[PDB]
RNA sequence: AAACUGCAGUUAAAAAGCUCGUAGUUGGAUCUUGGGAGCGGGCGGGCGGUCCAGCCACCGCCCGUCCCCGCCCCUUGCCUCUCGGCGCCGGCCCGAAGCGUUUACUUUGAAAAAAUUAGAGUGUUCAAAGCAGGCCCCGCCUGGAUACCGCAGCUAGGAAUAAUGGGGACCGCGGUUCUAGGAACUGAGGCCAUGAUUAAGAGGGACGGCCGGGGGCAUUCGUAUUGCGCCGCUAGAGGUGAAAUUCUUGGACCGGCGCAAGACGGACCAGAGCGAAAGCAUUUGCCAAGAAUGUUUUCAUUAAUCAAGAACGAAAGUCGGAGGUUCGAAGACGAUCAGAUACCGUCGUAGUUCCGACCAUAAACGAUGCCGACCGGCGAUGCGGCGGCGUUAUUCCCAUGACCCGCCGGGCAGCUUCCG
């Protein structure tokens, strides 16, 4: 179809001694013992994003549910307004994962970007905070976060979910 | 399409059989026919005679080259080319000597090393080679 | 030819609801038929309907209100007991939030959630959600 | 397309598509009382008759069928009935 | 569609909704049995005495005024077919087809159409043996049909 | 089994020429959810009576009950089995004491070795293990456990679903009483018939008028080509890039007239029509068949897909007969320029034609299984039917048409498109 026409021409165009010194140098998160996350706590916040959804969906895997057999804790999955507006532009095709989303367990929060581009609005929430896990099966995504420390990837693998770099992860898939 | 009959047992079945057959994996396992398809014939080591050193007696002092050796399999007298892991374990082997052979090279070729070589030497009168090296054993004679 | 008029008749609805119809006009008429309806209707997904009497099997007029994601048939209709309920959910339903299984079983025509109060199993009918 | 009640069809949309495809099925034919030339007695015949119908009274040839209708010999008068 | 013939058609009787007897009709139930019983002794199918009396007669349905159908009522009086109708025209065509096909060696069409014609005799001679219409050692034989009807 | 369901089949590996058709698989809708008649009691509304105005007094009618609650009654039948008959000619009739659906499914209950596994208790110094209750100068602390256990066979609760089941608007005979020919009782025979509803925008059959290069047999016409006979005229004709083999003064070629043989069916001829496909074109006659349309005719599920099995299957080719114009693999002759420019000419074997037997293959194409349902507009086109302002012909027979406009079906094809 020419919605799908249209996503991959989407996708195409996305591709004197005086003075002062002054610099900004950010201070290193006190959270992280080298790169281990000490304040990642039991109750674990995950940030999900849009295709994470729709590939939940697909797998016949329940969110919440399949979320803690991999870890045997209390999880929080998260949505962005960048994220729910994403899932709103697919149209009537997608409205079950609309419904989901939707859903009064979830912690729905507000962001206030420039722009709808959910990948950049998910990076700058883990830069920023460092108690997040960040849930998505996007490859070009996944690498961008392996380049920040003390944040784990939580992506689906056969019918199951997994998890990346996590020291407590327990309950989790072996290869 | 299938058919999703309720009293379709039957026919069901019969796919799944041939679907079996089309797989080599399967069929290969069931009628045993590689068996005996590595040079070892179904074995995990080898015996052979140590013919010559091919390295030694070209005179390049490479290191890659003057380890390789040639020797001969008693199970099937198939002539192969082998490494001595260490230069200097060639004093230790002489010439009509019985070694034992094992594989080599399924992970890959390291820099340095002769590509097209599958087999190295681990043993010489069943003794092995980092044992004679380190002076824990004496060779028997 | 024509062997599940269940089947036919939420299909119809089905692409119905895809084309934005707000009417849709299924035949034959069923009383399995107008017992699955009325199902739906319960749980607000379809609304009223009429069953046309001609002399011959019947015709019914379902008024749609947009609220269908899809509806489909089993088949064929396999035995259904309580501990296998659990299983069928999951591999039908998306969500443990929305949607239901439509299930005869021998005290009537009815959604699995009510099935498991009555304490009762028995052959899978459908699905809508 | 045009919005149509499935439900209320007009009288003019049902009297246009095939017998078959109406809400409820009808038949377009009807029986007719024709009056015989030359003895007035009245005859009830098939719109759609498939056989030659004589007068009971005179055995004159009242129709003659075709592929669709039969035709009426010159000379008779007719009514439709009920 | 047709069972043989590629094409599909929708040519077919319409009945009315209504069910009941017109009031012009001026035959009882009794005067119907009566034409039937006089036409079935003329030797005329019940198919083509429905035709008969719908034509000239005014009666749109024997069912309708009498309560029973044609064949019913034939039976019942002791004026039963001896082969139900549409096995027996079925009979009568290959017998004519055969017949045809006897001078004329090279006519491979009919010689095609005759396969059809005792697939279809097959088919209707299953179904009939199933409700005991037919003694369960009924054969259709080519030289056998002959006699048949 | 490391990284209730395999992924695909127009152009990327692939759906096989076509139809019929057996086993197997799957099958439209509805019913089997009884009928009656009178008396009561509650409940509501109004009237009256008796006592001497009545919560502190008893009686009696009437209307109604969204509609409750009692009380009684019909539920037909059948002869497969069994038990019977004081009944008639082995057969038949009768009362029954006989029979008057079954199963799948689902939810229970019994009966079913331990060990292992899950799970409860317990400081082996911990742990891997092991074990299978303790207290008192009856009684307390607790419960040293418990759970699972495919299918099939037993057992009994259940409304759905799906299998299964589901008389003549006739004839001759007798017997008993009561009456002046009548009536009322009653008794056995013979034929035919024995069935849940409807009538599927499921299927079959019949009927009506049409329609088509659909098929088979006979018949017939048309030029052309070839051969032959005769007549006129006189040197060439043929063929090629150029030529040459070949034919010609005993007349070739060309012109005229006539005769014979074998093939072929131009133009009209369309992206039109017919057939399962391969395929199908002169007139007329005959034989059988068929699609669609029309139907207030008939049957009543008779159906779909299909390994096995069977019929058909362009061209070429094989076997046996009959013929042989044209064309023509092969072969023999004559030549062999241009040139990446590349296969000619004369004669012409088998064949090409017909009648029988084989052979079963094609880019035998939409490079694309079948049946059913659902899912946009716009015009043309072929056939059938219906309605119509007007033009145009007309009906001994033969025939009732040609054009224009609206509508309805099934076909052959198009132009445009939303979602997918
Ligand atoms: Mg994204
Ligand atoms: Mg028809
Ligand atoms: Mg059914
Ligand atoms: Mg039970
Ligand atoms: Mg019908
Ligand atoms: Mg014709
Ligand atoms: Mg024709
Ligand atoms: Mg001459
Ligand atoms: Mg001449
Ligand atoms: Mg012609
Ligand atoms: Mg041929
Ligand atoms: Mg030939
Ligand atoms: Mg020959
Ligand atoms: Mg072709
Ligand atoms: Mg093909
Ligand atoms: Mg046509
Ligand atoms: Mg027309
Ligand atoms: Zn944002
Ligand atoms: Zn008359």
């Amino acid at each position: 179809g020419k919605q799908k026409k249209t996503r991959k021409y989407a996708t195409m165009k996305r591709m004197d001694p005086s003075a002062l010194k002054e610099r900004e140098v950010p201070q290193h998160p006190s959270c992280l013992f080298f790169q281990y996350n000490t304040q990642l706590g039991p109750p674990y916040h995950i940030l999900v994003d849009t295709n994470f959804i729709n590939f939940s969906i697909k797998a016949k895997l329940d969110l919440v549910q399949s979320m803690m057999d991999c870890l045997y804790a209390k999880c929080i999955p998260c949505i962005t307004d960048c994220v729910m507006a994403e899932i709103e532009k697919l149209g009537q095709k997608y409205r079950v994962a609309l419904r989901i989303a939707k859903d009064p367990r979830f912690e729905r929060l507000p962001c206030t970007h420039k722009g709808t581009y959910a990948d950049d609005c998910l990076v700058q929430r883990v830069t920023q905070h460092k108690c997040y896990i960040v849930a998505t099966v996007d490859r070009d995504l996944k690498r961008r976060i392996r380049k920040i420390p003390g944040v784990p990837i939580m992506y689906i693998s056969n019918h199951r979910y997994n998890i990346e770099r996590m020291p407590d992860d327990y309950g989790a898939p072996r290869f | 399409g299938k058919c999703r009959g309720l009293r379709t047992a039957r026919k069901l079945r019969s796919h799944r059989r041939d679907q079996k057959w089309h797989d080599k994996q399967y069929k290969k396992a069931h009628l045993g026919t590689a068996l005996k398809a590595n040079p070892f014939g179904g074995a995990s080591h080898a015996k052979g005679i140590v013919l010559e050193k091919v390295g030694v007696e070209a005179k390049q002092p490479n290191s890659a080259i003057r380890k390789c050796v040639r020797v001969q399999l008693i199970k099937n007298g198939k002539k192969i080319t082998a490494f001595v892991p260490n230069d200097g374990c060639l004093n230790f082997i002489e010439e009509n000597d019985e070694v034992l052979v094992a594989g080599f090279g399924r992970k890959g070729h390291a820099v340095g090393d002769i590509p097209g070589v599958r087999f190295k030497v681990v043993k010489v009168a069943n003794v092995s080679l980092l044992a004679l090296y380190k002076g824990k054993k004496e060779r028997p004679r | 030819v024509r062997m599940n008029v269940l089947a036919d008749a939420l299909k119809s609805i089905n692409n119905a609801e895809k084309r934005g119809k707000r009417q849709v006009l299924i035949r034959p008429c069923s009383k399995v038929i107008v017992r699955f309806l009325t199902v739906m209707m319960k749980h607000g997904y379809i609304g009223e309907f009429e069953i046309i009497d001609d002399h011959r099997a019947g015709k019914i007029v379902v008024n749609l209100t947009g609220r269908l994601n899809k509806c489909g048939v089993i088949s064929p209709r396999f035995d259904v007991q309580l501990k296998d309920l659990e299983k069928w959910q999951n591999n039908l339903l998306p969500s443990r939030q929305f949607g239901f299984i439509v299930l005869t079983t021998s005290a009537g025509i009815m959604d699995h959630e009510e099935a498991r109060r009555k304490h009762t199993g028995g052959k899978i009918l459908g699905f809508f959600f | 397309p045009l919005a149509k009640d499935l439900l209320h069809p007009s009288p003019e949309e049902e009297k246009r598509k095939h017998k078959k495809k109406r809400l409820v099925q009808s038949p377009n034919s009807y029986f007719m009382d024709v009056k015989c030339p030359g003895c007035y007695k009245i005859t009830t015949v098939f719109s759609h008759a498939q056989t030659v119908v004589l007068c009971v009274g005179c055995s004159t040839v009242l129709c003659q069928p075709t592929g669709g209708k039969a035709r009426l010999t010159e000379g008779c008068s007719f009514r439709r009935k009920q | 569609g047709r069972m043989h013939a590629p094409g599909k058609g929708l040519s077919q009787s319409a009945l009315p909704y209504r069910r009941s007897v017109p009031t012009w009709l001026k035959l009882t139930s009794d005067d119907v049995k009566e034409q039937i019983y006089k036409l079935a002794k003329k030797g005329l199918t019940p198919s083509q005495i429905g035709v008969i009396l719908r034509d000239s007669h005014g009666v749109a349905q024997v069912r309708f005024v009498t309560g029973n159908k044609i064949l019913r009522i034939l039976k019942s009086k002791g004026l039963a077919p001896d082969l139900p109708e549409d096995l027996y025209h079925l009979i009568k065509k290959a017998v004519a087809v055969r017949k045809h096909l006897e001078r004329n060696r090279k006519d491979k069409d009919a010689k095609f159409r005759l396969i059809l014609i005792e697939s279809r005799i097959h088919r209707l001679a299953r179904y009939y043996k199933t409700k005991r219409v037919l003694p369960p050692n009924w054969k259709y034989e080519s030289s056998t049909a002959s006699a048949l009807v």
